[PDB]
């Protein structure tokens, strides 16, 4: 699930989504 | 997709109340954002997190709400507040925006200046004829123009335009524009503008009659 | 300082292709990323995407997939937005912003562009007629005339009208353009003024329409009706 900020779009919530 | 929903859609305040808009979300927000948006301009940042005022921002401007209830509130509404207020989440992708509350500065009643302009010259050259009634700086909104040609009613061959809310003032103006053939304007004397206001003892009727000068 | 300048106004035609430019100054541009808002009185305000000048990632909001991509320049410190296939459903005004993710607690967006406004039709460009509303008698209320400028017959929006020069702005009012059965549009820009004053002081009305690149400056004389 992609962030907002593509900045925070790396790993940190995303990879564990 | 959060859908983000706003009550009311127009908040009528006059200056100095206490007021108060609400934002309402599908699913639970962590945080709620407002911005203040006057037309012809961008959308300017008012409160980030629902408590924090947006540098400029004075602290007449107070923020509240948890889970999917919000509210944005203006302690003593200020006539530079008249404005649409957008509320916006980040929560889920995509942010969305609010539809957004109009607030409407319910100021004292005035009434218009009222003139009327003949065509120029140069645009009946042209094979024009414009004549336009101006209603100057009054309020409320709701303002009644009758063109009369020679005491005969028209009907649909004139559109209005408004201003917005003036942010001074909490005035409007408006601009009655009547177009005729160049022909059908000379087969005629007298073009009156009738308006009708609150503000207006009683209706005024500013008219000319044709070539005077 | 800290601006976020966007470009004007375009005219578009149906199902063409649109640039726009989101030029930034006053900050690091990689070290924080770009979104694209679309505005329309119906819908009102529609995030559309964002994009990361650090590297170039990207996110796209769904609704406008296969018309919206986001491209970003070297460090002319710009992003920008290209749309596609344009029916008059893309007639909008077009925001550029920025995010910090943190000015407390949350994402926000702290700045904002200037807006870009599209016109999509096939229509060609046309310059406005400019005529004068002429002060009077019937002008004249407690010492104050009213005086304007009729700018007639253009399109597409917008116009911009100064008087003097920026010299008068106290008590102008340009009002919105009205699209009128000729597909063309139309707007009076009215001042008032000290009646005193129109025999001594002149008032002239400068008129910019940009798109077909057309001034005109109308010199507003005063009528004598007594």
């Amino acid at each position: 699930c992609e962030p907002a900020n593509p900045s925070e779009k790396n790993s940190p919530s995303t990879q564990y989504c | 997709q959060i859908v983000l929903s706003q009550s009311p859609a127009i908040l009528s305040a006059s200056p100095g109340e206490k007021v108060t808009m609400t934002c309402r979300a599908s699913s639970s927000v962590s945080y709620m954002h407002w911005y203040q948006q006057k037309p012809g301009s961008s959308p300017k940042p008012w409160i980030y997190a629902p408590s924090n005022l947006a540098s400029g921002v004075p602290a007449r401007f107070s923020g509240s709400g948890s889970g999917t209830s919000y509210s944005l509130t203006i302690s003593r509404v200020e006539a530079e507040d008249a404005a649409t207020y957008y509320c916006q989440q980040w929560s889920f992708n995509p942010p969305t925006f609010g539809a957004g509350t109009k607030l409407e500065l319910k100021r004292t009643v005035a009434a218009p200046s009222v003139f009327i302009f003949p065509p120029s010259d140069e645009q009946l050259k042209s094979g024009t004829a414009s004549v336009v009634c101006l209603l100057n700086n009054f309020y409320p909104r709701e303002a009644k123009v009758q063109w009369k040609v020679d005491n005969a009613l028209q009907s649909g061959n004139s559109q209005e335009s408004v201003t917005e809310q003036d942010s001074k003032d909490s005035t409007y103006s408006l601009s009655s524009t009547l177009t005729l053939s160049k022909a059908d304007y000379e087969k005629h004397k007298v073009y009156a503008c009738e308006v009708t206001h609150q503000g207006l003892s009683s209706p005024v009727t500013k008219s000319f009659n044709r070539g005077e000068c | 300082q800290a601006y976020l300048q966007q470009s004007g106004a375009e005219l578009v035609r149906p199902g063409a292709s649109v640039k726009m430019s989101c030029k930034a100054s006053g900050y690091t541009f990689t070290s924080y990323n770009m979104h694209w808002v679309k505005q329309t009185p119906r819908q009102g305000l529609e995030w559309i995407g964002a994009i990361y000048p650090g590297n170039g990632d990207t996110s796209y909001n769904q609704k406008f997939k296969g018309k919206a991509t986001l491209t970003v320049d070297k460090s002319s410190s710009t992003a920008y937005m290209q749309l596609s296939s344009l029916t008059s459903e893309d007639s909008a005004v077009y925001f550029c912003a920025r995010v910090v993710y943190y000015s407390n607690s949350y994402w926000y967006f702290d700045v904002w562009g200037t807006g870009t406004t599209v016109t999509v039709s096939a229509a060609s460009t046309k310059g406005p007629s400019v005529f004068p509303l002429a002060p009077s008698s019937k002008s004249t209320s407690g010492g104050t005339a009213a005086l304007g400028c009729l700018v007639k017959d253009y399109f597409p929006e917008p116009v911009t009208v100064s008087w003097n020069s920026g010299a008068l702005t106290s008590g102008v009012h340009t009002f919105p353009a009205v699209l009128q059965s000729s597909g063309l549009y139309s707007l009076s820009s009215v001042v008032t003024v000290p009646s005193s004053s129109l025999g001594t002081q002149t008032y002239i009305c400068n008129v910019n329409h940009k798109p077909s690149n057309t001034k005109v400056d109308k010199k507003v004389e005063p009528k004598s009706c007594d």
